[PDB]
């Protein structure tokens, strides 16, 4: 495999492993706030995808508002969160559902 | 606290021995840095020390 | 792309101060744990201020 | 398929009236994506929407 500091790997058949979770720890560090949100509303466009699976189903989502990024999207069965632009555009994020017709 | 009078200060000539440097530092060319590499930097060094 | 698993452990958890006149931050210190995902998977860290 | 569809994203809709080639009409529910048609294949060849 073509990577720096390692050149060796290896991959067997499908072994569907137990656990790899990580381990996250902070020291230090800044991150700037706005608190200078305005009004915003979004809507759906399109929705598509697989059943309970790996790729999961991807549903495009469209917002409109003046602050670059301040969004935090919550629903039951699955919790999505995504970064988006100044102005109005197109964006694409994914979802897992747990039924055919999802209404 | 005080400069006291010394009668071997009078010939106006002092020996090495009566000038003392505080502390081991030496200095070199330094480079420009942002000042978000700095705000960062400062944010760890008072993060690491709490008290 | 997309994310998921969310963990938010450590949400209002700043000292800061007025923040260099209108709003700025300090430091943010705390500890998580982010669960096995797919390859090619995000694992987004949403953090929660009590001001903002 | 059915008919042309009206998108906002500043606020909901309160009203809007939309134009044809040789058609009009006008409906209005109060959400984000609202649907508006005007006959069962009404609109045939190039025209243009003029909301
Ligand atoms: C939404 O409509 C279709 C549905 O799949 C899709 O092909 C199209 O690209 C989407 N619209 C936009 C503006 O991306
Ligand atoms: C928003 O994004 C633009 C372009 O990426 C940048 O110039 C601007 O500083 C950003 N504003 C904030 C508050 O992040």
């Amino acid at each position: 495999s073509h990577d720096s500091l390692g050149k060796i790997s290896g991959s067997p058949l499908d072994i569907t492993a137990i656990r790899g979770s990580f381990s996250v720890n902070y020291r230090g560090l800044r991150l700037s706030l706005s608190e200078i949100t305005a009004t915003c509303t979004g809507e759906v466009t399109n929705v598509s995808g697989c059943y309970s699976c790996m790729t999961g189903a991807k549903v495009s989502i469209k917002l409109h508002s003046s602050k670059n990024s301040t969004a935090h999207v919550r629903c039951k069965g699955d919790e999505t969160a995504f970064s988006v632009l100044e102005g109005v555009h197109s964006y694409t994020v994914s979802l897992s559902f747990d039924h055919a017709v999802v209404d | 606290e005080l400069c006291s009078s010394d009668s071997g200060t009078s010939s106006g000539l002092l020996p090495s021995d009566r000038v003392l440097w505080i502390g081991d530092v030496a200095c070199q060319p330094m480079t420009p840095i942002p000042e978000e590499t700095f705000l960062e930097l400062k944010s760890f060094s008072q993060s690491e020390f709490p008290d | 792309e997309s994310c998921d698993e969310m963990v938010h452990a450590d949400s209002k958890l700043v000292s800061c101060r007025q923040g260099s006149g209108n709003m700025k931050e300090c430091v943010t210190t705390g500890r998580a744990l982010l669960p096995a995902v797919n390859p090619g998977q995000e694992a987004c860290l949403h953090f929660t201020a009590p001001g903002s | 398929n059915g008919g042309v569809r009206l998108i906002t994203l500043t606020s909901e809709l309160k009203s809007a009236t939309v134009c044809a080639s040789h058609f009009c009409s006008s409906a209005t529910s109060g959400k984000k994506s609202t649907e508006i048609q005007f006959h069962s294949g009404s609109l045939v060849g190039r025209t243009a929407i003029h909301v």
